[PDB]
């Protein structure tokens, strides 16, 4: 298959940092991966498609970037209720594999 | 990406999509204009049946102007009308990509019988009147 | 600007005419934009104006596009620029007792 | 080098006049009186309506100057010409400041007639869609951007009431409050409730008595939410007094509606009087016969009631509240009587669009 | 306004089928593909299968091909997965996600359920 | 001599002129036959829609039959039927520029079933059939 690694595992920072995480993939697959946040308890909620797009309602302080294998999703500024589990999760080929999952406090 | 292939939106769906993406939809939407299938005193079919006839009537009438300017191989044919300036002057990446059905007939709404009346007797009287000149060989 | 002259303790009357046959909405306020009274189709409201137990309009007038205003019993207080708001008019009447 | 092209079948409406039908849920064996006319103008409805839903369309949504309340107006009449015959009408005729005015006297006959509501939908026939609004905190007009083209409508019970709405179609988040104009002090604000106010409204085993209780706690916190609402557009400062009436006609001075063909004129003058700032009430209400009519100008005196105590429970669902603009606080006190209004707060988040499946535009093709 | 239900909670001895239900409301539920995920507790997120509501095609992972099948009823807008061969492995929270599918391919799952235990 | 363009005689008003100045003005005649538009004892709601249906089943026929012998760019077309001389035998300057269409009907009035069978089946079973052939390769 394709594997999604994300790094670092666990981040710790401060309210109002600027952050960036990156997802590294194993294989070839253009700009077709997305970026989700999840509550633990609830379920996830899509920020990015596209891989540069945001989605309507998110905020404008999340942003994202990369091509080719490598991809980074930039935050800002730190908010408190910014502070969850981010995934990646790509569609170029069959199956589909989510990231390992990064959290963040 | 991966597909599975094309979905069906619905009738008079994708409105807000665009243009060459609509245009490839009518298939639907004109098999529902017709719709059909349908299957004491109580004769309200006296109502009911007349709007059944009406809407067969209306799809004539709408027939009947896609039977003059003649091409009847539906959906899609073309004319030998060049466009005129005051009628909405724009450009195709004006036209093609970024707008809707919507906005294209607000603003073509002015101008419906001015380009209908030159479609009606311009080419279907000189492309008729021609072929038997060409005939007589 | 129409100017109708009344007598203290009498009836006073007030017209107040459409353009066409019709019932319509119409109001009657004051300068202070206080109501006289207006109407709700086919039933008559008094406003929250000093006259309000002396207002009156009559119905039957109304399918022929008049909206009168009977004052009875006037007083001198009541000498004021009485609006009528008709059909996106405003006919502005000065009554003087 | 571009050429003309045809299209039939792309997705464009128009704003039409046209007339629509009624479509209800009748069952044509009973004589609720509803069922009759609900039977009479109306087939029988469909098992599956289709809710097609809309992705990118915006679209200016009108109340005051809607083309559907009109047809209410029609067919509503038509409905009450046959239901409730009276017993003696009196309608002025005054056949042409030079003019005097004659009333005639119609007598028909008047049995007892059993009078419950129907819910009804409108329906319209092929080359049509009905836009609707799903924006749960709609302004009332302008634009709507979750537009969603619909068949035909959920069900509306004709339920004729002055000084509120009875039985009507609840909000979705929270209370609404719907004006064409703000300070022009001369149109009737509607406002909308977004949980039901239970009331109790009966005569029991002098017939011409009936009482009429309303729970006082639930109606203190919907107007506590209606007051909080009144703030939004005056300013957070002002002071609302709520007064009872201001003279006028018994349908319009009181609370005027119907029961089991029982014509209720409730008192509530013990209803709206707080004054805000920064258990069960019940209403005098005096069962009357010779009335006013809301259809035309005139009179019409019914028959003399049944035998037998009379129920009917009922949701309160809004309010028909009017400004007195003067010259500080300001004061609301409710009103009513234009059914055009009164079928408004239910007709409100409708619109009827015509087809025009033909269009033209240019591409690159020849032959 | 958009948004999908899914079933209660259910609990089940190794070696049965288990089925859920996801049900649409607030958009036209022929016109978005739909896809089946599974988060078990404490882990990450597993990717199941994704099924077009109008032609009733499926796409199913090749680790789970023959035991995981999915289907769909247009008539309620509910579409239903069917797990069979349950052992100690599948239990976790089961997600219906909507795909926002742009140009006709899998784009991004932007509207998601409640979820169903099951274990 | 001098001239401004053409006029507008009406419905049914090419009767009293020449066939040859009659084909100019089909087309008004073509759009009006179905009309269109439009829009307890049961009167015009019964007895009326009938009238209409009956319009409708009349044209559709009609529309069908023209189909049928092929062309469907209507209102004028050509086929490969070689035309009897036995049937008022005239001159293309006699019918064509100082006869109407009534009195031509009135003389051929007397073969209409014999033109119909031929071109009902003759180029529809010659024009088919032999693209079947002329595709192969
Ligand atoms: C309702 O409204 C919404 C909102 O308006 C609307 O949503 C939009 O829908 C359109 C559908 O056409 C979406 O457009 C699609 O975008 C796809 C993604 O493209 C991205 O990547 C492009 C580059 O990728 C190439 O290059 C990289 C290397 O760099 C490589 O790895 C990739 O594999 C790939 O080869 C990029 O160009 C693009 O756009 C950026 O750049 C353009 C440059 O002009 C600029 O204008 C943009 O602003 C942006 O910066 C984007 O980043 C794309 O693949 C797809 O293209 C297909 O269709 C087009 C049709 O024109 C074909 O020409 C093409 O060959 C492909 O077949 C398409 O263009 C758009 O993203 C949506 N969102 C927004 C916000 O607009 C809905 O559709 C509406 N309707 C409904 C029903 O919901």
């Amino acid at each position: 298959d394709i594997q999604l690694t994300q790094s670092p595992s666990f981040l710790s920072a401060s309210v109002g940092d600027k952050v960036t995480i990156t997802c590294r993939a194993s294989q070839g697959v253009r700009n077709e991966l997305a970026w989700y946040q999840q509550k633990p308890g609830k379920a996830p909620n899509l920020l990015i498609y596209y891989a540069s797009t945001l989605q309507s309602g998110v905020p404008s302080r999340f942003s994202a970037t990369g091509s080719g294998t490598h991809f980074t999703l930039t935050v800002s500024s730190l908010q408190p209720e910014d502070f969850a589990t981010y995934f990646c999760q790509h569609m170029s080929s069959y199956p589909l594999t989510f990231g390992g999952g990064t959290k963040v406090e | 990406a991966v597909g599975i292939g094309a979905v069906f939106l619905g009738f008079l769906g994708a409105a807000g999509s665009t243009m060459g993406a609509a245009s490839m939809t009518l298939t639907v939407q004109a098999r529902n204009l017709l719709s059909g299938i349908v299957q004491k005193l109580t004769v309200w079919g006296i109502k009911q049946l007349q709007a059944r006839v009406l809407a067969v009537e209306r799809y004539l009438r709408d027939q009947q102007l896609l039977g003059i300017w003649g091409c009847s191989g539906k959906l899609i044919c073309c004319t030998n009308v060049p466009w005129n300036s005051s009628w909405s002057n724009r450009n195709l990446s004006e036209i093609w990509d970024n707008m809707t059905w919507l906005q294209w007939d607000k603003e073509i709404s002015n101008y419906t019988q001015i380009i209908y009346g030159l479609l009606e007797e311009s080419q279907n009287q000189q492309e008729k009147n021609e072929q038997d000149l060409l005939a007589l060989d | 600007k129409k100017v109708v002259l009344g007598k203290k303790g009498d009836t006073v009357e007030l017209t107040c005419t459409a353009s066409q046959k019709k019932s319509i909405q119409f109001h009657w306020k004051n300068s202070n934009q206080i109501k006289i009274l207006g109407n709700q189709g086919s039933f008559l409201t008094k406003g929250p104006s000093k006259l309000n137990d002396r207002a009156d309009s009559r119905r039957s007038l109304w399918d022929q596009g008049n909206f009168p205003l009977i004052i009875k019993n006037l007083k001198i207080e009541d000498s004021d620029t009485y609006i009528c708001e008709v059909e996106d008019q405003k006919e502005e009447v000065q009554l003087l007792v | 080098n571009l050429w003309v092209t045809v299209y039939y079948g792309v997705p464009v409406w128009k704003d039409a006049e046209t007339t629509l039908f009624c479509a209800s849920d009748a069952k044509a064996y009973e004589t609720e009186k509803h069922n009759v006319w609900a039977t009479h103008a109306c087939v029988p409805t469909d098992p599956n309506p289709q809710e097609i839903h809309l992705e990118n369309v915006t679209e200016e949504f009108n109340m005051w100057k809607n083309n559907m309340v009109e047809q209410m107006h029609t067919d509503i009449i038509s409905l009450w010409d046959q239901s409730l015959k009276p017993c003696v009408k009196l309608t002025p005729l005054c056949v042409t400041r030079l003019i005097n005015c004659n009333t005639s006297a119609i007598t028909q006959a008047c049995p007892k007639v059993s009078f419950e509501p129907i819910p009804i939908h409108y329906c319209a026939p092929a080359g049509f869609a009905i836009l609707k609004c799903k924006d749960k905190k709609f302004n009332g007009t302008g634009p709507c951007p979750s537009v969603s083209t619909v068949q035909c409508t959920h069900g509306i019970k004709p339920v004729v009431s002055t000084q509120l709405l009875l039985n009507g179609s609840l909000a979705e988040e929270e209370v609404m409050i719907r004006s064409e104009n703000i300070t022009n002090n001369a149109k009737n604000i509607l406002v909308q409730f977004n949980t039901p106010v239970q009331i109790n409204c009966t005569r029991p085993n002098d017939i011409r008595q009936a009482h009429c209780n309303v729970s006082k706690a639930t109606w203190n916190e919907t107007l506590g939410k209606v007051v909080k609402q009144l703030r939004k557009h005056f300013g957070n400062n002002t002071i609302i007094r709520f007064a009872n009436s201001s003279g006028g006609d018994l349908e319009v001075t009181t609370h005027s509606f119907n029961c089991g063909g029982e014509f209720f004129y409730c008192n509530t003058s013990g209803l709206f009087n707080s004054t805000w700032i920064s258990d069960s009430i019940t209403l005098p209400c005096r069962i009357k016969q010779i009335i006013n009519m809301w259809q035309r100008i005139g009179q019409a005196m019914y028959a003399p009631p049944i035998q037998g105590v009379i129920r009917c429970v009922s949701n309160i669902t809004g309010l028909i509240l009017t400004r007195d603009g003067g010259s500080t606080t300001e004061t609301f006190r409710p009103g009513g009587g234009d059914m055009r209004d009164n079928w408004r707060s239910e007709l409100y988040k409708y619109k009827v669009v015509k087809i025009e499946p033909l269009g033209v535009a240019p591409t690159r093709c020849k032959r | 306004q958009e948004v999908l239900v899914q079933s209660g909670a259910e609990v089940k001895k190794p070696g049965a089928s288990v089925k859920v239900s996801c049900r649409a409301f607030g958009y036209t539920f022929t016109g978005n593909a739909l896809h089946w995920v599974r988060q078990a507790p404490g882990q990450g997120l597993e990717w199941l299968g994704w099924i077009n509501p109008h032609s009733g095609d499926t796409t199913t992972s090749q680790k789970f091909q023959g035991r995981v099948y999915m289907t769909r009823d247009k008539s309620i807008n509910t579409a239903f997965l069917d797990v069979t061969r349950l052992t100690s492995d599948d239990t976790g929270i089961y997600y219906c996600a909507r795909d926002k599918y742009y140009g006709n391919e899998a784009v991004g799952m932007d509207v998601w359920g409640q979820g169903t235990s099951v274990t």
